C-alpha cells in the first residue's frame, strides 16, 4: 500500500553514485599501509626501556 | 620502588576488594525460577497472587492506579466482539443496534480515561442483543479475551462515579509492560527471585544464552485451549504450538542441569466445557469414556510427560486454578519443598 | 658360676639391618613433601587471593606439614654421626616434631567438621572467625604435647628423657594417651560427617556426584590403611609393658623390627595430603597451568 | 505487484553495474609483497575481580583506563598499568549487555535488557557517582551505545531502528528506520560523520548522521552478522558472520574485495578489530582462541590461547600498542 | 626420643647377687644413652652379665682390670 | 559541603583538651582527612593525618606521643585528644579534606577553623623573596627553589600552589605544577625546572592580593614554605 512505494522510491534514488576503478582503491590502500608501517609496535617490536608494561 | 602517594591508591583497591567479598557471600542464597509458557497461559497472574500472599503490598492508591487499564480492557474486549460479529456475517435483528456500532468501533482505545452516560447507554443497549449472545456462545473461532464475562455483566458497577477497584477485580486486568518483570522476596532466610520473559517480541536465539544455569524452569500450560482453531490457517491447534515450544526447550544444552516442573492451569473451565464437546473428535488416539474430566486430564499429563527426548529427567506436575487463592497457597508450599531438597551447592567439595 | 638364671640378650644385627631402609624412607619423604607443599602454599595466596574458610584452613595445614618436613635432615645427620651436639638441644627438636604432628591431625579433623556444617545448614562463617579458630587449634596442639616436652638434652653426649620419675606408669600413660587421642577421634569424626553428607549428595541431581562420592571413599580408605599397623603394633607393645603376656627375647627383637619398620612407613602419609585434598579441584589445576605459563 | 518487478529490475541494474566496475582481484595486485612471517604474543597482566561472565568492555581515550561490565549488576573501572581499582559502581537493572566510555572522561554509558540506558556522571562533588539522565522511550532491548560528544548518543535495539538522542533535552531527535531484521553492531568513523550498522538480515547499511537517509546498502552474507569495525583510514570495513567467513568491503568501489575462510573452522564470530597501522585483523572465535590474520594476504600469523570459554570482547588501544581480551570466565587478559 | 633412633642395646631386668672374681675377664660400662642403671661384665665363659655398681665387687673388679 | 569545628577557649598547662571536626553533606566514609596548624606570626605547619577506615596513622615528629585522632564514621565526626599542652601550642587550627586516586585533586575544600590560645633530615623548601610591589595591568612572577629533585620515576612533580585571601580560608590554586583546580580562572599557569618552579600571574585583577604558599608532598612529613605577601 505505502511501504512498497517507499521501498521503490529508495531503490530509485539508489543509483546516482560514482564508481571508481577497484585498482585505484587497492593502490590507495597499499600506499597507506606501506607508508606508516614503521610506526606500529605490534608489527616491529620496541626495546624494553620505553615499554611500560 | 614505589612513591609515597600511590600507597593511597593501593589502600583504596584493597578496601574495595574487601567491600566486594561481602557481596560475594551475600549472593549465594538465591534461586532464580525462570517462568515460561505461551501467550494467555496466565504467567502474570501467578506473580500477582505471589505478591499478595507474602509481600502484601497492595494499597488503596495502587489499586486506584489501574482504573484506566480496566476501561481499556472493557473497550478492547467489546471492539473484538464487534469485529467478530461482522466477521462471521450474522444479521442483526434490531436497526438501532446497527447504528450503535459506528460510535463504538473507531474509538482510540489508549486515549479514553473516563465514562459519560453515552458510552454506558451504548454498551448496555449493545449487550442486550441475542446475536451478541450467540456470538459469545460461538467464541471458538475468533479468540476473544477469556476474562470478558466478568466485566460485561458488571458494567453498571463501573459506571458509577465513586469507583474503587476491589481486590478480586485487580487480579484479572492485563497491564502492558514491555520489559521483563523481576520480583524478589524472602522466605525462611532464602531469597527467591523470579523473572518473566513474556514481554519480548524479538528473535529468541540472541538473548536466550543470557539465562545460563538457572536453577529451575516452571512451564505453564492452559488446559482449556485444546479446542481453539483459527480461520487464517485451515488447520490450527493451539496445543500443537505449545507442544512444539516444549520440545524445543529441552533440546537447548543451556538448561540440561536445571530441573523442569510443568504446571497446568484453567482446570475449572475444563470441567465446565467438556459437557458438550468430545476430545476424541480432536485427537483420534483417545479411546476412553466420554464426559470424563479425569480421562482428559490423565491423557494430557501422560502425553506431555511422554514427550521427553532424553528420558532421564523426572519431570513433575501439578494441577492448579489461577484465580483461586488457597490452591496456590498450597501448591507453592509443595514445590518449595520438592525443589529445595533437590538442589545443592558445591563449596569446595570438588 | 654355679647358678645364673638371668640371661640378657642383644639385638645389634636387627638395628643395623633396619637403619638403611628407614634412612632412605626419610630422604624420599622429605624430598617429596618439600616439593609438594611449596606449590600449594604458593598457588593459593600469592596470586589467587583468599576466598573463604576453606582456603585459610588449606594454607594453615600446608604450613604445618612444611614445618614437619623441614626438621628431617637434622635427624638424618644425627643418625649416622652423633657429633656436633652443641648446635641445638634436643628439646626443641622433639617439641616442634610432636606439635607439628598433632596440628596436622587436628586440621584433618577440622576441615571435615566445617565441610559438614556448611553444606547441610547453608551456614557460611566469615573469614575473621576462621582465623580465630585456626589460632585456637594451633594453641590446642601446642598445649596437648606438654607431656613429651620433659626430655633431658645432651646428657652424657646423648639426649633422652630419663626413666627416673617415681611413677612407673609414665611410659604406658604416654602411649595410651597418644593412641587414643591420635586415632579414634579423627576416624570417628571423619567417618560420621562424611557418611552423613553422603546421603544428601547421593539424592540430589548434580551431573557429577559420582566423583564426589568416589573422592570421599578414597579419602577414608587412604587414611585408614596407612595408620592402622603402627597403632596395632604400639598396642601390642602396651600390652607387653603391662607384663600380662609372657616375655621372650625373640619376641622383643622381632617386635622392635616390626615397630621400627611400620613407624618408618607411617610418616609417608603426611606428604600425600595436597594430592588428596586440593589438586582434585579443577580450579586449582587451571591456576597451576596459568602459573606454569608465566615463569617459563 | 508491478512495484515488485520494477524492484527486481533495479536489482538487476545495480548488480550488472557493480559487476562491470570490478576489474581485478586484490590477490593479483598483492603478489609481490613480503610476508609478515611469524609473530608471537605474551600475557603481560591478569586482571581478576569478577564473580560472573563478562559481556563487554571498552578502552578509554586516555589509553590507560578501561571499564568492564558483568552480569553481577556492577561495572568496574580498572587502571591498566598497575592493576589497581578506582571505581566500582552498582547498577539497578542487573541484566547488562553493553558498556561505553566517554571521550571526555566524565561519563560512562551502560545499557541492557530492561530497555533503559542510564548515563552516569563520574566527576562530581562528594565523590560519589550518581545517575544523571534516565533516558527512556525505546522498545525492545538495547544492544550497544557509543558517545559522539558529551551530548549526542546513538542507540540501537531490537525494534529494527537506530535512534539519535540528546542527553540534556532527553527526547529523540532523528530516527534511522528501514531495517527488517535486527541491528547488532555500531561503529563510528574517526571523523565522527558517518556510521555503519549491520542487521540480522545479513545486510550492512551506511547512514548519514546529518540528512537522515540511508546512503548505501550492502548485501552478500548468507546469515546474520555479529561485528563491524572501520578501517583506520575510514575507507573500508570488515565484517564477522556466523558462517565463520570474515569479509572486507570498501566504500568507494561498492563491492566486496576479499574473504577470509578456512575449512577447519565452523564456529561463529564474537569480535573483530583492526590494528592501528591497518595491516592486522584480530578476530575472536568460539574455539577458545583468537586469531591474528594479515590484511592483504589471508594467511595466519599465530594464536593467542589461555581461556576455558568463549571470548566475548576485544579491545585495541588508540596507540596500537596493546590488546585486551575478555572471556566468559570473570577474567580479563592484556596482551602486548 | 621417638622410636627409630635408639643406641643402647641392653635391657636388663634382674640384678646379679655375687660372682666369683676368678671367672671374670672383662669390665665394661653400660651404655649411657637410654640411661639404664646397670653394669656389664664379661666372664671367662664368654657370656655377659649385668649387675649394679653399688656392690663393692664391681669396684674390686675395676681395680683388678686397672692393674 | 560544610565543615564546622568547636572547642575554643582558654586552657591551663598540664591538662587535657578534646577538639571536634564535624562533617555534613558528602560521602564521609571515603575521605582521608588531615589537620593543619597556623601560628599567628609564622606560616603553616603539618600536625597529623588519618587514613580511610583507620588503616593508617601518621604523626609529625615534633608532636609524637602527645596527641591522638579517632574518626567516628557512623555519626560522621572526628576527635583529636591533646594532653600536656605547652606554651607554643597556641595557633589557628584547620580541618581539611583530601581524596587520593588517579587524576584526583587533594586539598579541595578547607574548613572554617577554630582558634586555640594558652597562657601561663626532611625536605626543606625555601623562598627567595618576601615583599613584592604589585603592578596592576602586567605580569608577575613568583619563584620557589627546593633541596631535592622533586621529579620522580613516574614522571610527575608533587609541588602545589595555594592562595589565602585576608580573613578567609585558603583554597587550592595549582596542583602538580601544570594543572589547575576546577573553579579558578585560566590566568594561572606554572612552569619550572627540577630545582625551581615559578608561577606567572598574567594580567592582575583587583581583589587578587593574597599570601601564597609553596607545598610539597614527596614523602611524609610534608612541610610548607614561608611564601610571599603581595602589597600595593
Ligand atoms: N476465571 C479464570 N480466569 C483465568 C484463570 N487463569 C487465567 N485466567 C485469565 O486468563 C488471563 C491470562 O492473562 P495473562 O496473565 O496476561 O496471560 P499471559 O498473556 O500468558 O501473561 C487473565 O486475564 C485471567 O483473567 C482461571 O483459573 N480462572
Ligand atoms: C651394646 O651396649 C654395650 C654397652 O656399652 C656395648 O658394650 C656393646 O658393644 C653394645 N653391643 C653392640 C654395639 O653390638
Amino acid at each position: 500500500i505505502a511501504q512498497a512505494r517507499k521501498l521503490v522510491e529508495q531503490l530509485k534514488m539508489e543509483a546516482n553514485i560514482d564508481r571508481i576503478k577497484v585498482s585505484k582503491a587497492a593502490a590507495d590502500l597499499m600506499a597507506y599501509c606501506e607508508a606508516h608501517a614503521k610506526e606500529d609496535p605490534l608489527l616491529t617490536p620496541v626495546p624494553a626501556s620505553e615499554n611500560p608494561f | 620502588t614505589l612513591s609515597a602517594e600511590d600507597k593511597a591508591a593501593v589502600e583504596r583497591s584493597k578496601m574495595i576488594e574487601k567491600q566486594l567479598r561481602r557481596d560475594k557471600r551475600d549472593a549465594r542464597r538465591e534461586l532464580k525460577l525462570l517462568l515460561l509458557g505461551t501467550g494467555e497461559s496466565g504467567k502474570s497472574t501467578f506473580i500477582k497472587q505471589m505478591r499478595i500472599i507474602h509481600g502484601a503490598g497492595y494499597s488503596e492508591e495502587d489499586k486506584r492506579g489501574f482504573t484506566k487499564l480496566v476501561y481499556q480492557n472493557i473497550f478492547t474486549a467489546m471492539q473484538a466482539m464487534i469485529r467478530a460479529m461482522e466477521t462471521l456475517k450474522i444479521l442483526y435483528k434490531y436497526e438501532q443496534n446497527k447504528a450503535n456500532a459506528l460510535l463504538i468501533r473507531e474509538v482510540d482505545v489508549e486515549k479514553v480515561t473516563t465514562f459519560e452516560h453515552q458510552y454506558v447507554s451504548a454498551i448496555k443497549t449493545l449487550w442486550e442483543d441475542p446475536g451478541i449472545q450467540e456470538c459469545y456462545d460461538r467464541r471458538r473461532e475468533y479468540q476473544l479475551s477469556d476474562s470478558a464475562k466478568y466485566y460485561l455483566t458488571d458494567v453498571d458497577r463501573i459506571a458509577t462515579l465513586g469507583y474503587l477497584p476491589t481486590q478480586q477485580d485487580v487480579l484479572r486486568v492485563r497491564v502492558p509492560t514491555t520489559g521483563i518483570i523481576e520480583y524478589p522476596f524472602d522466605l525462611e532466610n532464602i531469597i527467591f527471585r523470579m523473572v518473566d520473559v513474556g514481554g519480548q517480541r524479538s528473535e529468541r536465539r540472541k538473548w536466550i544464552h543470557c539465562f545460563e544455569n538457572v536453577t529451575s524452569i516452571m512451564f505453564l500450560v492452559a488446559l482449556s485451549e485444546y479446542d481453539q482453531v483459527l480461520v487464517e490457517s485451515d488447520n490450527e491447534n493451539r496445543m500443537e504450538e505449545s507442544k512444539a515450544l516444549f520440545r524445543t526447550i529441552i533440546t537447548y544444552p543451556w538448561f540440561q542441569n536445571s530441573s523442569v516442573i510443568l504446571f497446568l492451569n484453567k482446570k475449572d473451565l475444563l470441567e465446565d466445557k467438556i459437557l458438550y464437546s468430545h476430545l476424541v473428535d480432536y485427537f483420534p488416539e483417545f479411546d476412553g469414556p466420554q464426559r470424563d474430566a479425569q480421562a482428559a486430564r490423565e491423557f494430557i499429563l501422560k502425553m506431555f510427560v511422554d514427550l521427553n527426548p532424553d528420558s532421564d529427567k523426572i519431570i513433575y506436575s501439578h494441577f492448579t486454578c489461577a484465580t483461586d487463592t488457597e490452591n496456590i497457597r498450597f501448591v507453592f508450599a509443595a514445590v518449595k519443598d520438592t525443589i529445595l531438597q533437590l538442589n545443592l551447592k558445591e563449596y569446595n567439595l570438588v | 658360676d654355679y647358678d645364673e638364671d638371668a640371661t640378657p640378650c642383644v639385638f645389634t644385627d636387627v638395628l643395623n639391618q633396619s637403619k638403611p631402609v628407614t634412612l632412605f624412607l626419610y630422604g624420599v619423604v622429605f624430598l617429596f613433601g618439600s616439593i609438594g607443599n611449596f606449590l600449594v602454599i604458593f598457588t593459593i595466596t600469592w596470586r589467587r587471593r583468599i576466598q573463604c574458610s576453606g582456603d585459610v584452613y588449606f594454607i594453615n595445614l600446608a604450613a604445618a606439614d612444611l614445618l614437619f618436613v623441614c626438621t628431617l635432615p637434622l635427624w638424618m645427620q644425627y643418625l649416622l654421626d652423633h657429633n656436633s651436639l652443641a648446635s641445638v638441644p634436643c628439646t626443641l627438636l622433639t617439641a616442634c616434631f610432636y606439635v607439628a604432628m598433632f596440628a596436622s591431625l587436628c586440621f584433618i579433623t577440622e576441615i571435615a567438621l566445617d565441610r559438614y556444617y556448611a553444606i547441610v545448614y547453608m551456614r557460611y562463617r566469615p573469614v575473621k572467625q576462621a582465623c580465630l579458630f585456626s589460632i585456637f587449634w594451633w594453641i590446642f596442639a601446642v598445649i596437648i604435647a606438654i607431656p613429651h616436652f620433659m626430655v633431658v638434652t645432651k646428657k652424657d653426649n646423648q639426649c633422652m628423657t630419663d626413666y627416673d620419675y617415681l611413677e612407673v606408669s609414665y611410659p604406658i600413660i604416654l602411649n595410651v594417651e597418644l593412641m587414643l587421642g591420635a586415632f579414634v577421634i579423627p576416624l570417628s569424626v571423619i567417618s560420621y560427617c562424611y557418611y552423613r553428607i553422603s546421603r544428601i549428595v547421593a539424592v540430589s541431581q548434580s551431573r557429577h556426584k559420582g566423583r564426589i562420592v568416589r573422592v570421599l571413599i578414597a579419602v577414608v580408605l587412604v587414611f585408614i590403611i596407612f595408620w592402622l599397623p603402627y597403632h596395632l603394633t604400639l598396642f601390642v607393645d602396651t600390652l607387653k609393658l603391662l607384663k600380662w603376656i609372657s616375655s621372650s627375647c625373640e619376641f622383643e627383637r622381632s617386635l622392635k623390627r616390626a615397630l621400627i619398620l611400620t613407624e618408618s612407613l607411617a610418616f609417608c602419609h603426611c606428604c600425600l595430603n595436597p594430592l588428596l585434598y586440593v589438586f582434585v579441584g579443577t580450579k586449582f589445576r587451571q591456576e597451576l597451568h596459568c602459573l606454569l605459563a608465566e615463569f617459563r | 505487484d508491478q512495484l515488485r518487478q520494477e524492484a527486481e529490475q533495479l536489482k538487476n541494474q545495480i548488480r550488472d553495474a557493480r559487476k562491470a566496475c570490478a576489474d581485478a582481484t586484490l590477490s593479483q595486485i598483492t603478489n609481490n609483497i613480503d610476508p609478515v612471517g611469524r609473530i608471537q604474543m605474551r600475557t603481560r597482566r591478569t586482571l581478576r575481580g569478577h564473580l560472573a561472565k563478562i559481556y563487554a568492555m571498552h578502552w578509554g581515550t586516555d589509553s590507560r583506563l578501561l571499564v568492564s561490565a558483568s552480569q553481577d549488576g556492577k561495572l568496574i573501572i580498572w587502571d591498566s598499568y598497575t592493576t589497581n581499582k578506582v571505581h566500582a559502581i552498582p547498577l539497578r537493572s542487573s541484566w547488562v549487555m553493553t558498556c561505553a566510555y566517554a571521550p571526555s572522561g566524565n561519563y560512562v554509558a551502560c545499557g541492557g535488557l530492561d530497555n533503559i540506558c542510564s548515563i552516569y556522571n563520574l566527576k562530581t562533588r562528594e565523590g560519589n557517582v550518581r545517575v544523571s539522565r534516565e533516558l527512556a522511550g525505546h522498545t525492545g532491548y538495547l544492544s550497544c551505545c557509543r558517545f559522539l560528544d558529551d551530548n549526542q548518543i546513538v542507540t540501537s535495539s531490537g525494534d529494527t531502528t537506530c535512534a539519535l538522542w540528546d542527553i540534556e533535552t532527553g527526547q529523540q531527535t532523528t530516527t534511522f528506520t528501514g531495517h527488517t531484521g535486527d541491528v547488532m553492531s555500531l561503529s563510528l568513523a574517526p571523523d565522527t560523520r558517518l556510521f555503519v550498522s549491520g542487521a540480522c538480515d545479513a545486510s550492512a547499511k551506511l547512514w548519514d548522521v546529518r540528512e537522515g537517509m540511508c546512503r548505501q546498502t550492502f548485501t552478500g552474507h548468507e546469515s546474520d552478522i555479529n561485528a563491524i569495525c572501520f578501517f583506520p583510514n575510514g575507507n573500508a570495513f570488515a565484517t564477522g558472520s556466523d558462517d565463520a567467513t570474515c569479509r572486507l568491503f570498501d566504500l568507494r568501489a561498492d563491492q566486496e574485495l576479499m574473504t577470509y575462510s578456512h575449512d577447519n573452522i565452523i564456529c561463529g564470530i564474537t569480535s573483530v578489530s583492526f590494528s592501528k597501522s591497518g595491516r592486522l585483523l584480530l578476530a575472536g572465535y568460539d574455539d577458545f582462541n583468537c586469531n591474528v590474520w594479515d590484511a592483504l594476504k589471508a594467511d595466519r600469523a599465530g594464536v593467542l590461547a589461555g581461556h576455558d570459554n568463549r571470548v566475548s570482547c576485544l579491545g585495541v588501544t588508540d596507540d596500537g600498542m596493546a590488546v585486551a581480551t575478555g572471556s566468559w570466565d570473570s577474567f580479563l587478559k592484556i596482551w602486548n | 626420643q621417638h622410636h627409630g633412633v635408639t643406641k643402647c642395646n641392653i635391657t636388663c631386668s634382674k640384678m646379679t647377687s655375687k660372682i666369683p672374681v676368678a671367672l671374670l675377664i672383662h669390665y665394661q660400662q653400660n651404655q649411657a644413652s637410654c640411661g639404664k642403671r646397670a653394669i656389664i661384665l664379661e666372664t671367662r665363659q664368654h657370656r655377659l652379665f649385668c649387675a649394679d655398681p653399688k656392690e663393692q665387687w664391681v669396684k674390686d673388679a675395676m681395680q683388678h682390670l686397672d692393674r | 559541603v560544610q565543615l564546622v569545628e568547636s572547642g575554643g577557649g582558654l586552657v591551663q598547662p598540664g591538662g587535657s583538651r578534646k577538639l571536634s571536626c564535624s562533617a555534613s553533606g558528602f560521602a564521609f566514609s571515603s575521605f582521608g582527612m588531615h589537620w593543619v596548624r597556623q601560628a599567628p606570626e609564622k606560616g603553616l605547619e603539618w600536625v597529623a593525618y588519618i587514613s580511610s577506615g583507620s588503616g593508617t596513622i601518621y604523626y609529625a615528629d615534633t608532636v609524637k606521643g602527645r596527641f591522638t585522632i579517632s574518626r567516628d564514621d557512623p555519626k560522621n565526626t572526628l576527635f583529636l585528644q591533646m594532653t600536656s599542652l605547652r606554651s607554643e601550642d597556641t595557633a589557628m587550627y584547620y580541618c581539611v579534606r583530601s581524596i587520593y586516586y588517579y587524576g584526583s585533586s587533594p586539598f579541595d575544600f578547607w574548613g572554617q577553623g577554630t582558634t586555640l590560645t594558652v597562657s601561663s633530615s626532611d625536605i626543606v623548601m625555601t623562598q627567595a623573596t618576601s615583599s613584592v610591589p604589585v603592578t596592576p595591568g602586567e605580569s608577575v612572577s613568583i619563584s620557589c627553589r627546593s633541596s631535592k629533585s622533586l621529579l620522580h620515576s613516574n614522571g610527575n612533580t608533587y609541588l602545589y600552589w595555594f592562595l589565602q585571601r585576608p580573613g578567609q580560608s585558603p583554597q587550592l590554586l595549582i596542583y602538580r605544577m601544570s594543572n589547575l583546580a576546577s573553579g579558578v580562572p585560566d590566568r594561572f599557569s606554572g612552569s619550572g625546572s627540577g630545582t625551581a618552579f615559578t608561577l606567572t600571574i598574567s594580567r592582575l585583577e583587583a581583589e587578587d592580593v593574597g599570601v601564597y604558599y609553596c607545598m610539597q608532598h614527596l614523602e611524609y612529613p610534608l612541610t610548607f614554605g614561608a611564601g610571599t605577601k603581595l602589597e600595593l
